């Protein structure tokens, strides 16, 4: 019933582990130039996804979802020290708006398959996630193949959603 | 008329 | 065990009665009506719960078309309106997007719905897919 | 002595409201309805309904409920007459009266209620009168609406001046099962159009028993005035002191008296039938039908009713003179002859089938009632004599009359 | 939503504000909240169209109470335009002004509505004199301090009596709300004027101005006669309420008349084909019509008693008229009428009415009741309707059959050789132990009385009080007529009666049914034995002190209910 | 032969039911006609428009032989139409149904599983005892194959079988052994259902059914674990409708048995924390755990968690679960009478609620709610809330205060204060039964009459409308008028007690039409009981009994002569047989 989004950086597997939400597959995905939808009936709160890559011609596309939203998906790319500045970046200018008070923060470690990856904890310190006032945020390791921390980020999510035991 | 509503609004 | 099921509408017209105990037509009218008096003249923070002789009654308002049932006064009381809200969902996927209209021209259907659903008065099938995929396969038959 | 002047519609809604003393409050007539269905279901069906200390005065129209609310010791028939006379001038201004004619032509008939009463008080409410200052096509109000004579106003003018008499009969009959007369009575009703100019006066010309015996010439033919009930414009002084009808008479269409006698003579139709009920199988309707008046007299359009099991089925009719059309949404039959002489007998069989299995409850016996109409003749033998027109101009207008011999309620009783 | 309204209706154009008020008027006909709306349509009032102020007087009517405080905005414009030269607008006025109950308005209220009384058109004149009822309804010693009575008595010495026809109307209104201080009784002069003013005013005015004859009574007998010589016209009138309102003045004034004079027949036998013509109205008059006949054949049985073919019920007729024709049937059921009668209440059981059919059966009942000549035609037709066997007609039938023996228990012994077998599976209380009470009472012509109540004896400590009670006395009835075959069937009846049970009349009656057969059973045919004197029956006759005040009030709901006025209005 | 929408159409055109009932005769008469001409083809619509006369409630009595036809026709929809008319038209008393006999029979051996459906469909709906004793060797070999779709009909057959002939279970005893690992969860759903009714019927059949405990635990256990499934989910869990019924099962066996009861623990313990009290269906599964828990002999640290999820219920806001709460006390009242008085408080409020079924859950939860202690205080505010009543709920507060009362009395003297005060609070609305009951115990009151009667004669005086008050107070006035007249044989110092008026009083009574006749036979009973009990004033009471001779009452002119033989000839018998009347129980 209520919606969420996948943004981030571009080829960070959040497609692939929409794909893996959705079906429970890995299939071959292009980087993603326009957007995806689909809806995941889990625990019967119909999470409905909407994907916005994350090519540079796009980031500044982000705002035209950004009317009537309820919460946010910020999967990183944990491999990419170089672009984990970047997408910090990005994320603060996302973060800077008046009207993203609402979106809850769910930070999704992906990629937690290679040794330079960094934890959960490391990402939260190259990030800065304590600082974020009004942000309900939460950090979980992620991974496509698998799919281990996928249902996890549901589950809190669908947490966050509902105000009931 | 109040009768084309569906009922469950699925 | 539900002693019956009723369909009446917001200004009191029957649109579905079933009856598990078998008793006749002029006591047929006499409950019906008096239910229907019951029911309509009752507000929208009265726990949709009557005890109505013998029976814990009950109905659930989800449009103007009301719909009422009465389990056994032995059981437990929130799985009737679970089996209502299945049978709801049941008229939903096999009718689709169900109307007023879809249940007072195609009423029959919704017997049949009922009859694959609930015989004696007890579920028969608690898949929302099998009894509606049983139900086009005799469709299917014709 | 009404506080509240109500028109509900088949549901219970206000169709048009209209309040006069405060006496009733507004709310008041939302519990009608329930009543209404509390009291039907227990056979105490009023016209008198009461909430505590509210009373409910009501007739039935085909759609309406003209609800008549009164706290206090109302007058009743005063109630319940100007209803009736309420529904007399709504049918003279809207020849169907619906709810399409309260709900959009709402512009006058608030108007009309206003004008009709005031505090629960009938002060003026005769149609015509009313037609020449409230229009839906305002001047000061007519004289004739403050006149004695408050039906005829002056200053109508016609090229010709025709007067039309419609002496109308009305045969009531109950004839039991076993074949006698339980009551043949008529209720006579003479209603006139009256085409005239000015302010006439009009003395009506019958050959009354009474009369003539107040004449010495009580040894011809003549009628048995039983009772008769004139309209308000007759001098009823004039009538008892020695029957006279005078009247000045209402513009246009209007019933002059309404008389009522009893009478010996047999029956007009005479309606025998024999019905064998056996069990699950079928009925038989052996009926014949002659007639007791004159070989000169045409009976036209009967539709001679028996009433039939409402289960009923495959419909058989052996008939020798006349058409049947079987009428199960009235559970009937209507045997209809357009051509019935008098003195002759015609006979109808009737064969139906039955269900094999029995019903939950009984149907009840309803006797046979027919509808039958004759011109041209009057079974009482009364008869017009003058009618004197009076006009300070002086003319010479046309009285006409016809005479047509109809039907009351002609029941005749079944097995 | 409405301030698009108001904004229509604070425009300058005729046409719009003309809409705007139509459109109020409209969701005020179907009931809308409107009263938000009020004293800006205040403002658009006072116009020179009189289609338009209609519209207007109707929503301050139906509005005068929701703002009591916005109502003083009225007033001058009342009074201005009753100063106009169309008396249709001020009559509109005048009607308008006295139907507005709001006590801070109507003080300002009283110069104008004098002043239309001082008009010269008779259309405002009686339209004010209604005017002053309304605001007496309002304040009565408002109008007791301006005076208004003296007026509404001058518009009584008015001309063109429909002026004075709304004043006599308002004058039974006012001296109804009166505690009859300064009773506004007329000199005969003044009646004899409203004799003059009768055949003249409205057939409505005919009834007011009979209904001040209500409050009169004549003090001669050629003064009665001689005002009754013209009210006798009356009851050939098209319209019942006329006739209705004659009858009642006619019933009031017949006991002034000298019976030896041959004026008091005259009135007896001109009076009766009119009663009997009211009959072939329109049924809802017809309902009250049949009441108050049955308030006059109890007043005057002597006036229906030969017209009883006219009473009988028809198929068309609903059930509240075909339910009081057996009541007038059960009224004027004579000797030489019984055959009619009885054969018409025999296809009177043949209805699928229940009720209809159980009062039929009651109407028989109370016919042999009345009469003693044909209480056996109706015991024989009351069996063969329990040969129908139909299951409330025997429940009826039993009980009636039991209140014929109560009164004439004479010659009835070879009756109860049927009534042993009549659907003894009988079920309702009311005749199960009606027919206890016939076995019982008649165990001496019953040989099989005490295996028959082997069955009412089985579930016998649940049924009630009456019939446990029924079986309890018609045992000690029975064991008294034969004591070798039920010897064993009173000690039961007693041991079942004064141990187990705790109903506590049953007990009482038990014990002492036990202690009386210990004491002395033989004296029981002297102490229960006991010669029964002929039973008093309810004679449902009404109080003719009540019923002279019920004469006062014919055409009422007095009249209709049958009761005194004060018991039933608040 | 218009088609059965046409006919929809026909009658929604009609706004009148005095048009709507001749449009429904016209097709009528074309049905009964249509039937006459033994037509085959139309007989689906011509049947299906009839038993939308029906369902409307309009005379399709005629067309079951058609209906039955239809059962004996040859194609599908013919025999659906049939069976659906048979399940609508025939009942158990229509007469005409035992000719389905040979018809399901041949249609459950029907080669088709769905007529086969329907031919179990239309038995366990309306099958008549008599067709059960005819179909029930048929029903179970329906039971003895294994068709999913026909295993979950038949089994419900069964039970409809049981609930018509329950003599008759003892021949699916055999066919029910095992069957209980089957995958298919309807089938699995209708033979839980079974083995609750079985369980429900005979306890030769607990012992039978009580061994098979952990496999239904282990499958409930399977079905809570079950995080999730694609079909039987709403809310998030695995068929909860065969959770509640296993839960069911598992609250009627055990019930009175220990190693059951302690096989069934851990699973308890376990629903009662992996339920969710969000949404309707967890509350449901967690309500009825609470009544798994409350009527089998569990542990009572089991009833302490029950009882802080009963206390939760009672805070939920939901009128569902504080209903649920109302019942929840309303059935633990004697197990575990202790911790649910320590919700008396939240029971009193929810007197207050503006329901009339939480209204009466939560009176009648007061009155199961009273023991030898909470006498004193609750029953101030119970008859406060009677005084605060709808004239619905007079009848049973009037009777709950009796019953409550007639157990707990603390004191014989305030008891009667108590009755007395609801017998002038309630008056016309407490049964009549509870009269004998109310004369019984103050007739087993033997010290305390003076106090009674003078405050019977002290509240009745002002009334006599209250039909039951005058019911208890002329038995009262006539067994013990020594007791209020007393020493007062001629006139004396004015005491209020006066012996004319005493008198006065019953016989106002018996004036006034506002008497049920039992009032004058009470009545009348107390003024001859009061001919030997007064020496007082005599002989004015027989003037009423002479002149009562002729009433209109049968009883009442029987017992006015056979009273007027005895007050006129035997006068020496009359205080013969006037004493007290004994005390029965
Ligand atoms: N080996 C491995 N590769 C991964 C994993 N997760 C993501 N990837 C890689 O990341 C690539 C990203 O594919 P996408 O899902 O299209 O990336 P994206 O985050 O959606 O970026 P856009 O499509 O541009 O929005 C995939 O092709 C994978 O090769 C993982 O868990 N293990
Ligand atoms: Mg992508």
């Amino acid at each position: 019933e209520m919606r969420i989004l996948m943004v981030g950086l571009d080829a960070a597997g959040k497609t692939t582990i929409l794909y893996k939400l959705k079906l429970g597959e890995i299939v071959t995905t292009i980087p993603t130039i326009g957007f995806n939808v689909e809806t995941v009936e889990y625990k019967n709160i119909s999470f409905t996804v909407w994907d916005v890559g994350g090519l540079d011609k796009i980031r500044p596309l982000w705002r035209h979802y950004f009317q009537n939203t309820q919460g946010l998906i910020f999967v990183v790319d944990s491999n990419d020290r170089e672009r984990v500045n970047e997408a910090r970046e990005e994320l603060m200018r996302m973060l800077a708006e008046d009207e993203l008070r609402d979106a809850v923060l769910l930070v999704f470690a992906n990629k937690q398959d290679l040794p330079n990856a960094m934890n959960a904890a490391e990402i939260t310190d190259k990030l800065g996630l304590h600082s974020l006032r009004h942000r309900n945020w939460y950090i979980q390791a992620t991974c496509a193949t698998s799919g281990d921390g996928l249902y996890e980020g549901l589950d809190w999510l669908s947490n966050q959603l509902r105000n009931q035991k | 008329k109040g009768e084309n509503t569906s009922a469950a609004h699925p | 065990m539900i002693h019956f099921i009723l369909l009446f509408s917001r200004q009191g017209k029957l649109r579905l009665q079933k009856w598990y105990i078998t008793l006749p037509d002029k006591e047929r009218k006499k409950i019906t009506r008096e239910i229907v008096q019951i029911i309509l003249s009752r507000g929208h923070r009265t726990s949709s719960f009557v005890d109505w002789k013998e029976l814990k009654l009950v109905y659930k308002r989800y449009a103007s078309l009301y719909f009422c049932c009465a389990i056994e006064n032995q059981d437990n009381e929130l799985l009737t309106l679970e089996i209502v809200h299945r049978y709801v969902e049941l008229l939903d996927k096999y009718f689709g997007n169900v109307c007023e209209l879809d249940i007072i021209f195609n009423f029959e259907k919704a017997y049949f719905i009922l009859d694959e659903f609930i015989i004696g008065g007890e579920i028969q099938e608690t898949s929302k897919k099998i009894a509606v995929k049983a139900i086009e396969d005799s469709d299917m038959l014709q | 002595s009404a506080s509240a002047v109500y028109v509900l519609d088949l549901k219970g809604k206000v169709l048009i409201c209209r309040n006069y003393r405060g006496d009733v409050d507004m709310s008041e007539v939302e519990h009608f309805m329930p009543i209404l269905m509390e009291k039907e279901e227990e056979g105490m069906l009023s016209p008198i309904l009461a909430h505590g200390g509210v009373r409910f005065m009501w007739i039935k129209h085909n759609n309406l409920y003209l609800v008549a609310t009164s706290k206090k010791n109302a007058c009743v028939s005063l109630v319940f007459s100007f209803l009736y006379k309420v529904v007399q001038v709504f049918s003279e201004y809207f020849k169907e009266l619906e709810e399409e004619s309260i709900r959009d032509n709402f512009v006058i008939i608030y108007e009309l209620l206003d004008e009709l009463m005031d505090f629960g008080y009938p002060q003026t409410t005769d149609s015509k009168i009313l037609q020449e200052y409230i229009t839906q096509e305002a001047p000061r109000p007519p004289a004739t609406v403050t006149n004695a004579v408050s039906w005829r106003s002056e200053g109508i003018k016609y090229r010709k001046n025709e007067v039309f008499l419609d002496v109308i009969e009305a045969v009531n009959l109950l004839v039991s099962a076993n074949g006698n007369v339980l009551r043949s009575e008529i209720v006579g009703s003479i209603k006139m159009r009256v085409f005239l100019s000015g302010m006439p006066e009009l003395r009506l010309g019958l050959n009354d028993k009474v009369l003539f015996d107040n004449t010495g010439r009580g040894k011809s033919k003549s009628v048995e005035l039983e009772d008769v009930k004139f309209h308000q414009c007759v001098r009823l002084s004039r009538f008892e002191n020695d029957r006279t009808i005078s009247f000045i008479p209402p513009d246009g269409e209007f019933e002059l008296m309404s008389y009522r006698l009893n009478t010996h003579v047999k029956p007009l139709i005479w309606i025998e039938s024999v019905i064998e009920k056996h069990s699950h199988s079928r009925i038989e309707y052996m009926v014949k039908a002659k007639s007791q008046f004159k070989r000169r007299s045409t009976a036209n359009n009967v539709e001679i009713h028996i009433p039939v099991p409402n289960d009923a089925d495959s419909p058989k009719f052996k008939t020798t003179v006349g058409s049947v059309k079987w009428v199960p949404e009235n559970s009937e039959i209507v045997w209809s002859v357009k051509s019935f002489p008098g003195g002759k007998e015609y006979l109808m069989r009737a064969h139906f089938g039955l269900p094999s299995v029995e019903a939950e409850d009984k149907e009840g016996k309803p006797p046979i009632s027919v509808k039958f109409e004759i011109p041209y003749f009057t079974t009482s033998g009364i008869q017009v004599r003058y009618l004197k027109i009076i006009e300070k101009s002086g003319y010479q207008a046309l009285p006409w009359v016809r005479y047509i011999t109809q039907n009351g309620d002609y029941q005749l009783r079944t097995q | 939503e409405i301030f698009e309204l108001k904004a229509e209706l604070n425009s300058d154009k005729k046409e719009k504000k003309k809409e705007a008020v139509k459109k109020v008027i409209a969701s005020m006909t179907v009931g809308k909240d409107v009263s938000a709306l009020f004293p800006d349509v205040v403002n658009c009032m006072q116009t020179d169209n009189l289609e338009l102020k209609k519209l207007v007087y109707l929503y301050l009517m139906n509005y005068a109470k929701s703002q009591p405080d916005m109502a003083i905005m009225a007033v001058n414009t009342f009074v201005k335009d009753c100063e106009d030269p169309n008396p249709l607008i001020r009559a509109l006025a005048v009607r308008t002004m006295g139907c507005i109950r709001v006590d801070k308005i109507t003080e300002y209220l009283c110069e104008p509505l004098r002043k239309c009384l001082k008009d010269e058109d008779p259309y405002v004149r009686k339209t004010a004199a209604v005017c002053v009822a309304k605001l007496h309804d309002i304040n009565a010693q408002l109008v007791e301090d301006q005076g208004f009575l003296d007026t509404l008595k001058d518009l009584i010495s008015d001309s063109n009596p429909m002026v004075v026809a709304n004043a006599v109307a308002a004058l039974s209104e006012i001296a109804e709300s009166h505690p009859s201080s300064n009773l506004l009784d007329l000199n005969p002069q003044s009646i004899n004027k409203l004799l003059t003013a009768l055949n003249e005013c409205t057939e409505w005015g005919q009834i007011f101005i009979l209904d001040c004859l209500a409050n009169y009574m004549p003090k001669d007998d050629r003064e009665a006669q001689s005002i009754c010589e013209r009210v006798t016209p009356r009851l050939s009138h098209a319209n019942s309420a006329v006739v209705l309102s004659a009858v009642k003045v006619l019933m009031k004034f017949m006991e002034m008349l000298s019976k030896d004079l041959d004026y008091y027949g005259t009135l007896l036998k001109k009076l009766a084909p009119p009663l009997v013509t009211l009959l072939s109205a329109e049924p809802e008059l017809q309902y009250v019509a049949l009441r108050n006949i049955n308030l006059i054949v109890q007043k005057r049985p002597e006036i229906l008693k030969h017209e009883m073919k006219v009473f009988f019920v028809k198929y068309n007729d609903p059930i509240y008229v075909k339910l009081e024709k057996l009541d007038i049937m059960i009224r004027l059921a004579s000797q030489a009428n019984i055959a009619q009668v009885l054969a018409e209440l025999r296809e009177y059981a043949t209805e699928v009415d229940v009720d209809f059919v159980r009062k039929a059966v009651r109407a028989i009942g109370r016919c042999a009741i009345k009469v003693e000549q044909s209480a056996e035609r109706c015991v024989s037709t009351l069996l063969d309707l329990i040969q129908t066997k139909v299951n409330y007609v025997v429940q009826e039938a039993i009980v009636v059959i039991k209140d014929i023996f109560r009164k004439y228990p004479n010659k009835y012994e070879s009756v109860i050789a049927t009534l042993c077998e009549n659907l003894d599976s009988l079920d309702e209380p009311e005749a199960r132990a009606a027919m206890i009470w016939i076995v019982g009472e008649y165990a001496e012509r019953i040989d099989n009385a005490d295996e028959l109540l082997e069955s009412f004896l089985e579930g016998f400590h649940d049924k009630s009080t009456q019939v446990q009670l029924q079986l309890l006395t018609a045992i000690v009835k029975l064991f008294l007529k034969k004591p070798t075959e039920t010897q064993e069937l009173v000690q039961q009846v007693l041991s079942l009666a004064t141990q187990d049970s705790d109903n506590p009349d049953l007990r009482d009656r038990g014990y002492i049914y036990w202690r009386l057969l210990s004491t002395d059973p033989v004296a029981a045919k002297e102490v229960v034995l006991a010669e029964k004197p002929l039973i008093s029956e309810e004679t449902d006759l009404i109080e003719p002190t009540l019923l002279d005040e019920l004469i006062c009030y014919i055409g009422t709901l007095a009249s209709v209910y049958h009761k005194p006025p004060s018991a039933f209005v608040e | 032969p218009i088609r059965l929408r046409e006919l929809i159409r026909t009658i929604r055109t009609a706004r009148t039911q005095a048009e709507e009932r001749e449009m429904i005769q016209k097709e009528c008469a074309a049905i009964r006609s249509s039937f006459r001409e033994e037509d085959n083809t139309y007989r689906c619509r011509n049947v299906a428009k009839l038993l939308y006369m029906h369902m409307l409630g309009y005379p399709a009595h005629f067309g079951q032989l058609e209906c039955l036809k239809l059962i004996a026709s040859q194609k599908f929809t013919d025999k659906r139409i049939g069976y659906l008319g048979a399940m609508l038209l025939l009942d158990e008393r229509q007469d005409v149904h035992l000719l389905m006999t040979n018809c399901i029979k041949n249609d459950l051996n029907h080669s088709t599983q769905f007529v086969q459906g329907l031919a179990l469909c239309t038995l366990g709906c309306m099958g008549s005892s008599e067709m059960c004793r005819d179909l029930a060797g048929e029903v179970e070999k329906l039971l003895k194959t294994s068709n999913s779709y026909l295993r979950k009909k038949a089994a419900l057959c069964a039970v409809h079988v049981i609930r018509k002939v329950p003599e008759l279970m003892e021949m699916f005893l055999p066919a029910t052994k095992n069957l209980l690992n089957e995958k298919n969860h309807g089938v699995l759903h209708t033979s839980v259902v079974l083995l609750t009714e079985m369980c429900e019927r005979s306890p030769d059949m607990l012992a039978h059914f009580r061994k098979l405990v952990p496999q239904l635990v282990r499958i409930l256990k399977n079905l809570i674990m079950s995080g999730y499934s694609p079909e039987h989910d709403v809310s998030g869990i695995s068929d909860p409708f065969l959770q509640v019924r296993i839960l069911r099962l598992l609250r009627i066996l055990g019930r009175n048995d220990d190693d059951s009861s302690e096989a069934m623990n851990d699973i308890l313990a376990q629903v009662a924390t992996n339920t969710e009290t969000s949404k309707n269906v967890g509350n449901a599964i967690l309500y009825e755990t609470v009544l798994t828990i409350m009527d089998i002999k569990s542990e009572s640290g089991l009833r302490v968690l029950a009882i802080n999820i009963l206390g939760r219920f009672l805070l939920n806001n939901d009128k569902n679960i504080r209903y649920v709460a109302l019942t929840s006390l309303l059935k633990t009242v004697q197990t575990d009478h202790n911790a649910v008085q320590r919700h008396r408080s939240t029971i009193v409020d929810c007197l207050k609620d503006l329901d009339v079924s939480i209204k009466r859950r939560a009176m009648e939860l007061s009155f199961a709610l009273v023991n030898g202690n909470n006498i004193r205080g609750m029953m101030k505010e119970l008859l406060y809330f009677l005084d605060s009543c709808e004239p619905e709920f007079k009848a049973d507060c009037a009777s709950g205060i009796f019953l409550a009362a007639e157990k707990y009395a603390p004191s014989k003297r305030w008891h009667i204060d108590t009755i007395m005060r609801v017998l002038t609070t309630a008056g016309s609305y407490v049964r009549d039964d509870a009269v004998p009951n109310l004369i019984q115990l103050i007739t087993n009151s033997v010290e305390m009459h003076a106090y009674t009667v003078q405050r019977l004669y002290k509240a009745i005086l002002g009334d006599y409308s209250q039909q039951p008050l005058v019911q208890v107070a002329a038995w009262c006035i006539g067994e013990y008028g020594d007791l209020l007249v007393s020493g007062q044989c001629e006139e004396e110092e004015p005491i209020q007690v006066t012996e004319d008026e005493v008198l006065d009083i019953l016989e106002s009574v018996l004036i006034s039409n506002m008497s049920t006749s039992v009032t004058r036979g009470y009545a009348l009973t107390a003024i001859m009981k009061l001919s030997t009990r007064f020496t007082c004033t005599v002989n004015r009471i027989k003037k009423v009994v002479s002149i009562y001779g002729s009433s209109i009452d049968v009883e009442l002119q029987q017992r006015a002569v056979e009273y007027n033989a005895l007050f006129k000839k035997y006068d020496h018998m009359r205080s013969a047989l006037l004493e007290r009347m004994p005390v029965m129980e």
